[PDB]
Order: C-alpha cells, then sequence, then structure tokens
C-alpha cells in the first residue's frame, strides 16, 4: 500500500533522473523484485484484472525512460509467463500465485547465470593472435574478453564510445587482466579497421527486426566492418531482446545535454548553434552476423523466433 | 650539434617504425642560445611547429616560406664556393631539425622540392645580393599565385556547385574549405553547415568560430552524430591535406570513414585541395606512412574518475591518435582544383601537366 | 531565321545524319561570310532550339576550335568528326564474341554502325533491344537491325533487370560524355547499369570525341535542367562503366578526364 | 541529518512590470511549465526532504497553485511547507522569519523560487560538511558558481560579477558588481588575508543556489539593515568566512529580466539543463507531454500542423495548439490551446496559452502572455511585450520598446483597443 | 647573431651588490658562466660607477675570452646603459645583472621568447604582484604598493579577454630579460624612462602609436619552483642553501 506506492514512485522517478541501477542485470534484478512485490501485496479475482494491473504500472515505467526498454520488455516477460500459467489452468487464487512465485523465481535463476553461460561459450569464438574491436562499455563483452584470455593470446582495440570516455574504464579493466589493449578514438575506426579481425561489441535493446541499439557510433563500426567483410560479435543478454519495431515509434534515440560534445564556455557563438548528443544509434540487421546470448549462438535470421518464444503479440502494444 | 629526440611511450606493434614524440619536452634544451647551427628563424619555425601553435596545413607551409625567406636573406657566401651547392648542403639540416621537430606535410614536401628546383638553377655568373633578390622574389611569387588565386578559383568553382537550400557538412580545420563558405555566403547563398568534429584536437571549434562570425547557421557535433545526421545532409565538404597517385586522401583521420558512412547514406563528399599539395608518393593504408600524436592527449576529465592518468604503469596498455589516413579513390567524388573540376584519377594528370610535361 | 532554317535543311535531308554534325556545318556555313566570327557568334547564341547535350557540346569544342585560317580549321575538324564514326567501328566491333546476346539501348546510329560492323566481320550474336518508352524509339532501333539480317527481339522497358542474367555483355551508346567518365543518355541507361552492375556484366559506352561536355553532376538533379526537357535524361556513374569507344581508341572512363584537361574546355 | 532548504518564492525586485501584476513571477511558464515546479524539481532530485515555500504578494495564486502540483501529493518525498505572512518584504526578513520560527537545524539551501538547474549539490554539500567539521563551524555559507564565457548570452551586465578568491582552499575573498564599471578595484587587505594562492574569476555565473548554515539566520537577526544576500555577503568579507564551490559541467542560473528569460529558455528548449527536459514529464500533469523529435521539435497531443508550415529548430508546441497553413517558426516556444493563423513568422518569440494569432502577422522575438489576440498584418519588432488579453489592432507596426498591457501607468496603453486609444 | 646579452651593473639597503656579495664564491663569475656555457660568443659587459668607480677591477678578474668593458656615469640605471650602447647592437637584448645567481636553466624563458613571438620574456620565482595567466606563461598586470593610491585597479577588457587571473605575491625579478629591437628603439624614441624595472608596467598591450610591428605584441614570463635563484627579501631559504 504506502511502502509499495513509495517504492514504485521511486523507481519510477529514478528511471525518470537517470540511469539507476548503474547495470542493466541489476536493473533486471529490480524489475523482477517490484513485479513480486507487486503481486504478492495485492487482490485480484481474474488473472486478465492482474495483467491490466500490471499493464498500466508498467506503461507509467515506459513513459518514464522510454530509452530503458529493459523494464518494458521484462514487464512482457513477466506477462507472457503469467499468461501461460492461465492458459495452464484454463485447460485458482493461491495455486496460481504460487506458480507465478516459482515462476518468477526460476527467471532470476535464469537471470543470475546469463553472463557466466556467455562466458562459458566464450571459448568457441577466440582463437590465438587475434585482433579484436569493441565500442563503448559493457560487462558482458569484457567478460567474454577476460575469459576468452585465459587459454588464448591476443590483442583488443578499445575504442571509446565519445560522448563521454566511458571505454577508457573498459580499456583499464582489460589492461588489469593483460589483454594487451590499444586505445584510440572514434576518428581511427575505419583506419584502423584493415587490421580487425572481429568486431565484437555489446547492445543496450535487440528490436524486432533483428536490428539493434547501442553505444553511438558502432553503426560505423557496423559499415566498416560490413566493408572490410569482417564478421560482428553481439554479445547480449535475453532481457535486451524487445519487439519494439523500428520505425513504429518514436523517441528511438535517448538526447542528452550538448555539454559533453561542446562545454558551456564556448563563448558568444553557443546561441547561433544547434549541439546535438545522441548516445546511441540505430545498426540494421544486415550489418550483423551473429548474436550470442546464454543459450547459443543466434543469427539475426532468427530473433523473431524468440521473439514468438519469449513474447506474444497481443503485448507489443504494452 | 643536433640530436634526436627521445621516443615517448610504449609504441604500437604495427607503428614501430614510426616516430611518437611528445609536447612536454623540447630538443632544444641542448643547444645554444645563439642558434649558430640551425638558424634562428628555422628553431623558432621547429618551436612553434612542435608546440602545436602551427596546426593548419597551409599555414605550415606559410611560415615554411617566410622562414626561408629569413634564412635566404641572412644568407652569406663563402669563397671559391657557388651559392646553388651551399646553400642546398646548409638547408638539408635545417629541415632535419624541422623533421625532428614535428613530421614533415607534403605541402612542406614539396616545398623544399621546389625550392631546391630553383635554387639549383641559379646561375653561376648572378652576384650575391641579385640571387638573394630572385629567390625572395620567386618564394613571394610563389605563395602570392599558389595560395590566394587557387583559393579564389577553388572558391569560385565550389561556388558554382552549391545551390539554395541545400546542407553542408564539414570536418576539421582547414582554411580553403571556410574561406569557400565564407566567399558562398557573401554572395548570397543561403545554407546552413553541420560541423563534425573529433578528439583529441578538437579543431572544429576554429570552423564553427569562423562560420558563426561569418553569419552562417551553424550546427556542431561529433563523429557518432555523423552518422545521424547524414541520412538530412545532402553535401559533405572536406580538407585534404595531400592527394596521392592513385587518388587517394590525405587529410585528418576522420576523413575515409565519414565518406564511407556517407556514401552509405548516399551523401557526395567534397575535398578541397591546391595542386602543390599532390604526392607522386603513394600508400594504400594509414600503416606504412603516418604522423603519431601525444598519447597524453587522449586522457579528459569526465568528473573525477580519469582514468588514464597513469596509463604507463600498465604494461598491456597501449595509446594511440592517429593523424592522417588515406581514402580508397572510389569513396571520394570531387577533387575541386584552381584547374577545374577534376575526379580523383586526375591527380598524376595534374602532376604531369604542372611537372612542366 | 536563316541559321535554323540552314540547320533543319541540313538535318531533314538526311535522316541518319546528326544534329551536332549540322550545327558545326551551320557555324562553318556562317564564317563562310571579322564579320564572319560575328555571324558565328550572333547564330551560336541563336541556335538555342536543340536541348541534346552533343549539340552544345559541339558548339562550345568549335569555339574553342576556332581561336583566315578559322575556315580550313572547321574544314579538317568536320572532316575528323565524318571520318569519326569508321575509327568507332573499327575499334569498337572487334570485341563482340560468337554467340553473345547483345544489350542495346534505344535507337543510335552508332550501335548501328557497330553491329552492321560486327556482322561485317562473319560473327553471330543475338540482340535485346529495351523498347525504351516515352515514345517508340526502341522499336524503330528493332526494325533498322532486322532490315540488317540479326536476330533482335523487342524487349519490355521493365524486363532489363529480367534479361540481365542471360545478357553477357551491355553495349550503349551515349548521348554525352562528362569529365570523371560518366555518360548522359536517354532515361534508362542509369537503372539498365546498376543491374548490370548487379550482375558483374561488363557495361560499354559507345560515343563519339565531340561528346566531351565540361559538366559534373552528383546526383539526378545536378544535370541541368535545360538538357532534362517525366525526364528525358538520367546520369550514369563512371563506376558503372567498364570502357570507353572513341576515335582516339578503346578508353578507360579515367581517360576522358586526361582528354579535357589537356583540352582546357 | 535530514537536507532541508529555504524557498523564497518571491523575489522582491520590482523587475517584472506590469508582467508580474496578473500573476506572479515564479508562475511564470518557460514552456507550459511554472518556475515553482522547476525549483521544486531541482530541490527534489538534489536530494532535500523538506522545502519552505515563503509565498507573500499573490500567496494565496501560489497556494491554489502548487497544491495542486506533484509536490503536495503524499507519495511525494520532498514534502512543502506553505509560509504566508504579509509583514516581510525582503530577503533578510524571510531569513530572520526562518530564524525566529526555528524552522531549520543544520545546512539548509538558500535558493530562490524561479532558479533554473541540474547541479548535484551533495559534492558542495559534502565539501561543506567537511569544511565544517574541519575549522569547527566556521564555513559561513558556501556560494556555488559555473564555469561560463564573459561573452556567453545567458549571463547579463546586470547578472555579471567578478570576484577574486583562494584558488587552493576554494574561499571568496571579494564581491561587487560589474553593473556600470568598467574599472575594478580590489582591496588590499583581500590578499593578506588569504596567501595560499590567490585568483580572480570573471568566467563564474551565479546560479544564486548558495547553500548556508543557520549560523546566517543568526547573523541575519544580529544585523537589521541586511536586506538581501548581496549585501550579506558584502558586509561580511568586509569584516566568519565564505566559500565556494565550481562546477563545471552542470547547468545553473535563475531569471532576472526578459532577457534572463529568453535566455534560459533557449537554454531549456536546446536541453542544456538535462534531465530536467520537456518531454521527460518531470512535473505529473496530464497535458504537458511532448514527442521530442529532430532539432528539439516539441510536438504536443492534438496540433495538427496546416499544410506548408515549416518547424525547423527549437520549436515547442503546447496541447491543443492550432496552427494554420504556410507557417515558419523557429526558436520559439507556443503554449497549449493556441490559434495561429496563416502566413506568419515567428523568430526567436515566446507565446503563452489562449493566444490567438491571425494571418499575415509577423511576430519577432515577443513575448505574449496568456489568453492575447494579434490582428492580422501586425509587425512586432523585437524586445516587443504584451501582457494578458491585449488586442492590438490591424494595420498598426509596433516599435522597438513597447510595452502595452490594460494596466494605464506602467505600459505604454491602457484597457482600450490597440487600433485606436 | 640571435641575442646579444647586456650585463648591468646598478643596484634595484642590505649588502652592496656588485663586489660585496661574495655568499660561497664571486658574485659577477656567475651570469658570465651563464653566458658563456649556452654559447653568448660575444659578450658586452657594463661598468659601475656607484662604487666610485671601483667594480672594473672586479670586473676583470672573470677572464672571459671575449668581453666589452664600458665606463659609465655614477648616477644611471639600466635604460640609460640600454641607451648609451644602442649604436653598437644589432638584433635582440638579453639583459641580466651582476648580482645574479641563477640556477635554472636560461633556454626554457628563450623559448618562452621564440615560439610564441614575443617582443619581451623575463624570469621570475617565489611588494610586487604579478597577474598571469591560468596557463602560467603570459603575465597580464603588475604594479607595486607604492605608486598605487587606491589598492589596485584592473580594466575590464582584460577580464573579457582573460575570465581568470592567476595573482602572485611572493615572487622576485631575477633581472633575465629577452627585449626585441623595437623595445629598444621606443626607450630611445622616449628617453624619460628610466630603471627598467619600472617600464615593465607601461607596457601598452591594452587600448589606448606606441606599438611597432587582436592585433598587439606578446610579453611573457616564467614563474620557477624548482631551480633556486637568488633571493635577499626573506633571506631563510637564502642563508640555508647549498651553491653547486
Amino acid at each position: 500500500g504506502s511502502e509499495l506506492s513509495e517504492r514504485i514512485e521511486s523507481f519510477v522517478e529514478t528511471l525518470k533522473r537517470g540511469g539507476g541501477p548503474r547495470s542493466s542485470e541489476e536493473m533486471a534484478r529490480e524489475t523482477l523484485g517490484l513485479l513480486r512485490q507487486i503481486i504478492t501485496d495485492h487482490r485480484w479475482s481474474n488473472a486478465g484484472e492482474l495483467m491490466e494491473l500490471i499493464r498500466r504500472e508498467g506503461r507509467r515505467m515506459t513513459a518514464a525512460q522510454p530509452s530503458e526498454t529493459t523494464v518494458g520488455n521484462m514487464v512482457r516477460r513477466v506477462l507472457k509467463i503469467i499468461r501461460e500459467e492461465y492458459g495452464r489452468l484454463h485447460g485458482h487464487y493461491a495455486q496460481l500465485q504460487s506458480n507465478i512465485i516459482e515462476a518468477i523465481n526460476e527467471l532470476l535463476v535464469e537471470l543470475e547465470g546469463t553472463m557466466e553461460n556467455i562466458a562459458a561459450q566464450a571459448l568457441e569464438h577466440i582463437h590465438s593472435n587475434e585482433v579484436i574491436m569493441t565500442i563503448g562499455f559493457s560487462r558482458t563483452v569484457e567478460a567474454f574478453l577476460k575469459e576468452a584470455a585465459r587459454k588464448r593470446k591476443f590483442h583488443v582495440i578499445v575504442a571509446e564510445c565519445a560522448p563521454f570516455c566511458q571505454g577508457h574504464e573498459m580499456a583499464v579493466n582489460l589492461s588489469k587482466a593483460g589483454i594487451e589493449t590499444t586505445v584510440m578514438t572514434d576518428a581511427a575506426i575505419f583506419a584502423v579497421m584493415s587490421r580487425v579481425n572481429k568486431v565484437i561489441i555489446g547492445t543496450k535493446t535487440i528490436l524486432a527486426n533483428g536490428a539493434l541499439r547501442a553505444v553511438t557510433g558502432t553503426h560505423t563500426l557496423a559499415l566498416a566492418a560490413k566493408h572490410h567483410s569482417t564478421p560482428l560479435i553481439v554479445c547480449a543478454p535475453m532481457f535486451k531482446l524487445s519487439p519494439q519495431f523500428p520505425n513504429e515509434e518514436d523517441s528511438f534515440h535517448k538526447f542528452v545535454a550538448p555539454e559533453e560534445v561542446l562545454p558551456f564556455t564556448e563563448g558568444d557563438i553557443l546561441e547561433k548553434v544547434s549541439v546535438h548528443c545522441p548516445v546511441f544509434d540505430y545498426v540494421p540487421p544486415e550489418l550483423i552476423t551473429l548474436f550470442i546470448s546464454n543459450i547459443g549462438g543466434n543469427a539475426p535470421s532468427y530473433i523473431y523466433r524468440l521473439m514468438s518464444e519469449l513474447y506474444h503479440p497481443d503485448d507489443h502494444v504494452l | 650539434q643536433v640530436p634526436t629526440r627521445k621516443d615517448y611511450g610504449s609504441k604500437v606493434s604495427l607503428f614501430s617504425h614510426l616516430p611518437q614524440y611528445s609536447r612536454q619536452n623540447s630538443l632544444t634544451q641542448f643547444m645554444s642560445i645563439p642558434s649558430s647551427v640551425i638558424h634562428p628563424a628555422m628553431v623558432r619555425l621547429g618551436l612553434q611547429y612542435s608546440q602545436g601553435l602551427v596546426s593548419g596545413s597551409n599555414a605550415r607551409c606559410i611560415a615554411l616560406l617566410r622562414a626561408l625567406q629569413q634564412v635566404i636573406q641572412d644568407y652569406t657566401t663563402p669563397p671559391n664556393e657557388e651559392l646553388s651547392r651551399d646553400l642546398v648542403n646548409k638547408l638539408k639540416p635545417y629541415m632535419s631539425f624541422l623533421t625532428q621537430c614535428r613530421p614533415l606535410s607534403a605541402s612542406m614536401h614539396n616545398a623544399i622540392k621546389f625550392l631546391n628546383k630553383e635554387i639549383t638553377s641559379v646561375g653561376s655568373s648572378k652576384r650575391e645580393e641579385e640571387a638573394k633578390s630572385e629567390l625572395r622574389a620567386a618564394i613571394d611569387r610563389y605563395v602570392q599565385e599558389k595560395i590566394v588565386l587557387a583559393a579564389q578559383a577553388i572558391s569560385r568553382f565550389a561556388y558554382q556547385k552549391i545551390s539554395n537550400g541545400d546542407v553542408i557538412l564539414v570536418y576539421g580545420c582547414s582554411s580553403l574549405v571556410s574561406r569557400i563558405l565564407q566567399e558562398a555566403w557573401t554572395e548570397g547563398r543561403r545554407f546552413r553547415v553541420v560541423v563534425v568534429d573529433s578528439r583529441p584536437w578538437l579543431e572544429g571549434r576554429h570552423t564553427l568560430r569562423s562560420l558563426v562570425h561569418a553569419g552562417v547557421p551553424a550546427s556542431y557535433l561529433l563523429i557518432p552524430a555523423a552518422s545521424y545526421v547524414l541520412p538530412e545532409v545532402s553535401k559533405v565538404l572536406l580538407g585534404a591535406h595531400a592527394l596521392l597517385a592513385n587518388g587517394s586522401v590525405m587529410s585528418r583521420v576522420g576523413t575515409a570513414q565519414l565518406a564511407l558512412v556517407a556514401r552509405a547514406h548516399n551523401v557526395p563528399v567534397l575535398v578541397c585541395c591546391e595542386t602543390y599539395k599532390f604526392c607522386e608518393r603513394v600508400q594504400t593504408d594509414a600503416f606504412v606512412s603516418n604522423e603519431l600524436d601525444d598519447p597524453d592527449d587522449l586522457q579528459c576529465k569526465r568528473g573525477e574518475h580519469v582514468a588514464l592518468a597513469n596509463w604507463q604503469n600498465h604494461a598491456s596498455l597501449r595509446l594511440l591518435n592517429l593523424v592522417y589516413d588515406v581514402t580508397p579513390p572510389e569513396l571520394v567524388d570531387l577533387v575541386i582544383t584552381e584547374l577545374g573540376m577534376i575526379p580523383c584519377s586526375s591527380v598524376p594528370v595534374v602532376l604531369r601537366v604542372k611537372s612542366s610535361d | 531565321k536563316e541559321l535554323i532554317e540552314y540547320f533543319k535543311s541540313q538535318m531533314k535531308e538526311d535522316p541518319d545524319m546528326a544534329s551536332a554534325v549540322a550545327a558545326i556545318r551551320t557555324l562553318l556555313e556562317f564564317l563562310k561570310r571579322g564579320l564572319r566570327a560575328n555571324l558565328t557568334s550572333a547564330i551560336e547564341t541563336l541556335c538555342g532550339v536543340d536541348s541534346s547535350v552533343a549539340v552544345s557540346s559541339g558548339g562550345e569544342l568549335f569555339l574553342r576550335f576556332i581561336s583566315k585560317i578559322m575556315i580550313e580549321r572547321g574544314e579538317l575538324f568536320l572532316r575528323r568528326i565524318s571520318l569519326s564514326r569508321n575509327k568507332i567501328a573499327d575499334l569498337c566491333h572487334t570485341f563482340i564474341k560468337d554467340g553473345a546476346t547483345i544489350l542495346t539501348h534505344a535507337y543510335s546510329r552508332v550501335v548501328l554502325r557497330v553491329l552492321e560492323a560486327a556482322v561485317a566481320a562473319k560473327k553471330r550474336f543475338s540482340v535485346y533491344v529495351t523498347e525504351s518508352q516515352p515514345d517508340l524509339s526502341g522499336k524503330k532501333m528493332a526494325k533498322a537491325l532486322c532490315h540488317l539480317n540479326v536476330p533482335v527481339t523487342v524487349v519490355l522497358d521493365a524486363a532489363v533487370g529480367y534479361i540481365m542474367e542471360k545478357a553477357d555483355l551491355v553495349i550503349v551508346g551515349a548521348e554525352g560524355v562528362v569529365e570523371n567518365g560518366g555518360i548522359i543518355n536517354k532515361i534508362g541507361t542509369n537503372q539498365m547499369a546498376v543491374c548490370a552492375k548487379a550482375q558483374n556484366k561488363p557495361f560499354y559506352v559507345v560515343a563519339e570525341s565531340f561528346k566531351f561536355v565540361r559538366l559534373f553532376p552528383l546526383n539526378q538533379q545536378d544535370v541541368p535542367d535545360k538538357f532534362k526537357y517525366h525526364p528525358w535524361v538520367d546520369y550514369t556513374a563512371p563506376s558503372l562503366i567498364t570502357l570507353l569507344f572513341t576515335d582516339l581508341g578503346v578508353l578507360t572512363p579515367s581517360a576522358v578526364s586526361d582528354e579535357l584537361i589537356k583540352l582546357y574546355l | 541529518p535530514p537536507l532541508q532548504a529555504v524557498l523564497v518564492a518571491d523575489s522582491f525586485d520590482r523587475r517584472f512590470f506590469p508582467i508580474s501584476k496578473d500573476q506572479p513571477r515564479v508562475l511564470l511558464p518557460l514552456a507550459n511549465v511554472a518556475l515553482i515546479d522547476y525549483t521544486l524539481e531541482f530541490l527534489t532530485a538534489t536530494g532535500v526532504q523538506e522545502t519552505f515555500v515563503f509565498c507573500c504578494w499573490k500567496a494565496a495564486q501560489i497556494k491554489e497553485h502548487l497544491l495542486k502540483s506533484k509536490w503536495c501529493r503524499p507519495t511525494s518525498l520532498n514534502v512543502v511547507r506553505i509560509i504566508t505572512s504579509e509583514l516581510y518584504r525582503s530577503l533578510g526578513d524571510v531569513l530572520r522569519d526562518v530564524d525566529a520560527k526555528a524552522l531549520v537545524r543544520s545546512d539548509f539551501l538558500l535558493v530562490y523560487g524561479d532558479v533554473i538547474s541540474n547541479i548535484n549539490i551533495t559534492r558542495a554539500l559534502e565539501e561543506h560538511r567537511l569544511r565544517r567539521k574541519l575549522e569547527k563551524n566556521v564555513s559561513v555559507m558556501t556560494m556555488i558558481f559555473k564555469e561560463s564565457s564573459p561573452s556567453h548570452p545567458t549571463r547579463c551586465h546586470e547578472d555579471n560579477v567578478v570576484v577574486a578568491v583562494d584558488s587552493t582552499t576554494n574561499r571568496v575573498l571579494h564581491f561587487q558588481k560589474t553593473q556600470g564599471l568598467r574599472r575594478f578595484a580590489f582591496p588590499l587587505s583581500l590578499f593578506q588575508g588569504s596567501s595560499d594562492g590567490v585568483e580572480v574569476r570573471y568566467d563564474l555565473l551565479d546560479c544564486h543556489i548558495s547553500i548556508c548554515s543557520p549560523q546566517v539566520a543568526q547573523l541575519f537577526t544580529d544585523n537589521f539593515d541586511y536586506q538581501t544576500r548581496d549585501d550579506f555577503v558584502r558586509g561580511l568579507l568586509v569584516n566568519n568566512q565564505i566559500h565556494m564551490h565550481v562546477t563545471a559541467k552542470e547547468y545553473g542560473a535563475r531569471v532576472s529580466n526578459l532577457h534572463m528569460y529568453s535566455a534560459v529558455c533557449a537554454d531549456v528548449i536546446r536541453r542544456w539543463v538535462y534531465p530536467l527536459t520537456p518531454e521527460a514529464n518531470f512535473t505529473d500533469s496530464t497535458t504537458q507531454s511532448c514527442t521530442h523529435s529532430r532539432h528539439n521539435i516539441y510536438r504536443g497531443p492534438e496540433v495538427s500542423l496546416g499544410h506548408g508550415s515549416i518547424l525547423e529548430e527549437n520549436v515547442l508546441l503546447g496541447s491543443g495548439t492550432v496552427i494554420g497553413s504556410n507557417c515558419f517558426i523557429t526558436n520559439s516556444v507556443i503554449g497549449p490551446g493556441c490559434h495561429i493563423g496563416d502566413n506568419v513568422v515567428l523568430d526567436q518569440t515566446y507565446l503563452w496559452q489562449g493566444v490567438r494569432v491571425a494571418a499575415g502577422a509577423q511576430i519577432h522575438q515577443s513575448l505574449l502572455c496568456d489568453n492575447a489576440e494579434v490582428k492580422e498584418r501586425v509587425t512586432l519588432k523585437p524586445r516587443s511585450v504584451l501582457t494578458s488579453q491585449v488586442v492590438v489592432g490591424p494595420n498598426i507596426t509596433l516599435p522597438e520598446g513597447s510595452v502595452i498591457s490594460l494596466h494605464p501607468p506602467d505600459a505604454e496603453e491602457d484597457e482600450d483597443d490597440g487600433e485606436f486609444s | 647573431m640571435e641575442f646579444q646579452a647586456v650585463v648591468m651593473a646598478v643596484g634595484g639597503s642590505s649588502i652592496p651588490k656588485p663586489l660585496l656579495p661574495v655568499g660561497n664564491k664571486p658574485l659577477i663569475w656567475y651570469p658570465l658562466n651563464l653566458l658563456e656555457r649556452v654559447g653568448f660568443e660575444e659578450v658586452i659587459v657594463v661598468t659601475t660607477r656607484d662604487v666610485q668607480k671601483a667594480l672594473c677591477a672586479e670586473f676583470k678578474m672573470k677572464m672571459k675570452p671575449d668581453i666589452v668593458c664600458i665606463p659609465d656615469d655614477a648616477d644611471m640605471g639600466t635604460a640609460d646603459s640600454l641607451r648609451y650602447i644602442y649604436p653598437k647592437l644589432k638584433t635582440d637584448v638579453l639583459v641580466l645583472s651582476c648580482d645574479l645567481i641563477t640556477d635554472v636553466a636560461l633556454h626554457e624563458v628563450v623559448d618562452l621568447f621564440r615560439a610564441y613571438d614575443a617582443s619581451l620574456a623575463m624570469l621570475m620565482r617565489k611588494r610586487d604582484f604579478i597577474g598571469v595567466d591560468s596557463t602560467g606563461k603570459r603575465l597580464l598586470f603588475m604594479a607595486n604598493e607604492a605608486d598605487l593610491d587606491e589598492e589596485l585597479v584592473i580594466k575590464g577588457s582584460i577580464l573579457q579577454k582573460h575570465p581568470r587571473i592567476r595573482f602572485h605575491t611572493g615572487l622576485v625579478d631575477a633581472h633575465l630579460y629577452c627585449l626585441k629591437k623595437y623595445i629598444v628603439d621606443f626607450l630611445m624614441e622616449n628617453g624619460s624612462i628610466t630603471s627598467i624595472r619600472s617600464e615593465l608596467i607601461p607596457y601598452l598591450v591594452r587600448k589606448q602609436s606606441a606599438s611597432s610591428q587582436l592585433k598587439s605584441l606578446d610579453i611573457y614570463s616564467f614563474i620557477t619552483l624548482n631551480l633556486a635563484p637568488y633571493d635577499a627579501c626573506w633571506n631563510a631559504c637564502r642563508g640555508d642553501r647549498w651553491e653547486d
């Protein structure tokens, strides 16, 4: 009641203001905690009433941060789980609730071992004396690299995503493990791409076409990799996979303040300039070769089957 | 004597043959204060090259020719020796000192070649001060025509291409493209410019100030936002630093990347280069001949958590900031010279017809 | 207007005659009557009738070539233009193999000359002619090639992607060549060149030397509006073009820029 | 300890005439959002658990406005306290009313009701608490500033301030305003008071979020003549020390006049005050949601742009705005429920809710207030002001400096029509 | 010939500077050592006459290979000494003094003179308040508390073109200067200025005919915090110091 609405309002304002928490896996765990806390302390007669309640509570989290699709498609996965439980019990008050409890607990068991399974199958994609190029900062790709370097000796080009230099942290965290890393800017991507053998990047949101949004400037890396014919490896979990089509809804990119691009101390020329800072970008699925999830490697021509196995077509509007 | 500067940091394994210095230390720590081995204008030129005060490709050539005028004006003739041999033998350690300060642009290479060809063809019957006046007048005529008349010709040839209502994308800092944009705005074209910049030089602020002071509506963004705005961009202007024998475009490091993304968005790119900046030298990558900037320049202050502060303590960490790259000649459409609109395949043609053939 | 009347008398008396040739002959006829250069300048300011690229290109090249030897200069210039087509056929018809499938655009006398020179050298081949219909001129090309006793098939305009996989080479005569190696031609040249590049077929351009115009279009709009007029004119990129066949020899598309730099517009 | 703040919802400087005499200055909308909502959003984004809103002039309208807002909800983290008295008429009077009622406990935020900012104060808060724990309660005030430019269009000559500070322990030594002074005299006791490395600072934008202590309220109680903040800081620096925090990547400024208003609203539209952007919907109302397009184009629900209308740069359209055909609007803010005619231009203008623009009007860099109306063929020059339903007659070109209202003595006209006076 | 270094022999009540000031060795040998290490094959030396014309015998004991010694008057300054040897100098003047204990490698002030095309480059080390830029190379304001009735006044235009100016208190002038030719040309054209320490304040870069070449002339200064120069104001670190 009071604590429920208080924590819901706190989560909504946390998604409205900034990125809280920092890890997307931690935000997914808090999303499952919010959904189990909202189903354990409420009352319903029909399962469709709970479906409408979860939809009404998810619309606010979607309108809080539209660029954060993880809470929205996790709400949609929990909606499909509750729909499948109502379907297997339809062909109902405490038994359905206990089934929802054990299913969301099983979803946390599956979600805690996602990066572990990605690091487990990391060995079948990296050979010795290999030139790797990445962009931005992501825990999945650096875990991939620090597990692949346990038995193999290779090189990683840590290209920074530079609206704000976050890839320096990835370069330092890899060089502490000894991956023989090299730091450059966004302007040397195609200049170094003639020596890059594979492209291993992360993403923010996998779309329904197999398209993906990620840290900005990676569409340029995908174009240079398609020019030099190198395969792209997308180490991405199964909760960044969303049924939002690219041109269907607006607010695709996330815009931040232009201070990180052009500072406030520039002068009188700030009045007559328009400085936009997209921290994301669009990558079409034909520029992608392989997706790496915790269940195995999948093609961009196979994301629709995971969409059918994880999502329901009457929930794509939410 | 002039020693060699120590290489700074841990070099890239692909760039071990190219030197990588630092702007913190200077070579003139162990040199005399009255400059005797190196000319004082030449060591002044090396100081304003090494500290980064002269960064434009045309400004280096202009300051080079002014320092060469100061050297030839302060030249004397020894007994039983010719000027046409002694000046050749004396200007080579000067250019070696300038090379050890900062690697030379191809404009400066062709300036050295043209000046060596002119001082080689000085007759023996000519006097000292008469040949000094001939060489100073030749340098003055050379910089006069092959800077400002070529700049006005390229400005007119790009003014007759830019139409009304279009949008123009630029990259880096170049006086020729900025002069084209200013003389296009003053003569009646109504357009706005999207300025693309890159780290760590951030030299797009110069042409941003130059376009705001000229009254042009401007837009400022970086390399990753260029992919966001090129579906709206219809025209890309670029500033070339050297053009090769195969038609490659040596420019700032974000040039071939931007041209590939513009061709992916069907946006034609336009480089603007004067004919003295050409090359009979040719390369196909950014690895066999390139300039290496400071490895301490990539660090920045995003909050209070500078990660690349103590980068030398990490043995497996490498820092690299490339200056030049090349374009494949099938990516660049225009080559705008003072002779007219030529493609990329016409660069050795213009080399032939301007090399007295 | 006696200049347009002389142009119509020189162009309508022979239907197999080009327009720019008659325009340069009209300029020479004004040079026959200084006052001759003033009359030639007056009629070339007054010859704004034809919207073809080759007419204005030959007018500009004659205006440069003129600048008492002007009459003999135009005389041997017209001699070279008249003897150009035999050198065109003799330098171009040696590439057609036996049993090849020819793809051909709309009617032009240059491709008819090279096909009659090809059948003159005892070669057997089938020709697919695109109908190219803002007006039925590909049907006229197929009729003029059926009189040549060669197997011709009237092809629908939207089938150049349909028949590209069986036509091993694509030979198209152009009506105007810009400096970089691209061509200005009839509107269906661009789609044929793109379908030939996607199917890796060699796209050959067969045009003379007087069609060298000093223009540089980047897009389909950057060609001039006075040559466009439902457009009649497209633009083909020089990367889509394998070879050119001029009277100076079989040239790569980068050689037209060399000739125009050595000629200086 | 719980973090408090004193919110002065009445700037007693007389600047918005005759703008403020119809609705108060904390209720003036930048882009469909009043300034009190921006101030409460900044205070709840800082981490302040309880604020004290001090509304004196038109206090009933301020109370009726903010009781229906988000910050009076029981689910709100930042609970507000409305304190209304018609006796006080100064900033020092507000702070001694704070000291008399024993409201604040320790380390509260002194802030005005019209401050537009996104600065994290918690770094300045922990530095101020560390200095108070080190120097034992002699750190009196921490004046927060922002790195800026001398030619920047936001800061005006009535707000340009130069200070000389200790570059080591970041404390302020000197304070004087630059209004009407081409030369600046700095005393010699500044350098003898602090000798750890002194440096003058002219690139500081005064965001007026100077966080302070209840000993400041004690000093305002001890001296009656301390009317406002600049008198206090000059009287303390002429005689307890005041420190300084510098912000380098987060924006902060408040409105002083119409130049400050236009500059900070152009900063809001150009997203300089992120996260506080108009599409994030920080104040939970149903009629203020907007859609963010390219080039900072904001479009609300049910706008229905006409044929040939051009929106190129930095526009915002409220809910219910009716725009005709062939318009050309750039760098402008349009309120909810407006009526825009045909063949009109809007260049750096600010039109609030309820306006009606006829066909053929030429408005440039103006301020159209609530329920306004302009007729055909009217050409507005830059810096023209019309407030609260002024009807300007047809075929009349207003001059550059032309403030018009229904009130006779404060403006250039009266309650009569604009065609014939 | 890029430079022609000049050694001054005046003062400016602790100890006499030219002859008597012998801390560990003779004082006049150290500036000639500073010259004769990094080049300076041509040396001109001004002699002192404020000690009743007796410092020439102390100046003729260093035994440098090339010296130019001149007689001077008793009541005379640095600027009058620059005006005295004006028709025999043809290039940049690099001014020193007799009492100069300089551990600073003097190539860096010459680099500040060369690289930015400076008109004046001086050396100082931690009364006189020196306002320097945030980089630390270009000084912008300098004055003493003796000629200022009001404490210190600062123009607004230098705050507009330089928003932050770093002020120092404990700096002392090491008297290592680098003058351009038109500076001593203006000293010849304006003979009222004496004691070149008092010439550093009327430099006239700001808004005001007194310039020879926005567009102005550049003057720099290097502040050292490692290499110990000579100092006698506080004398706490000067007495307990080592001379290598």
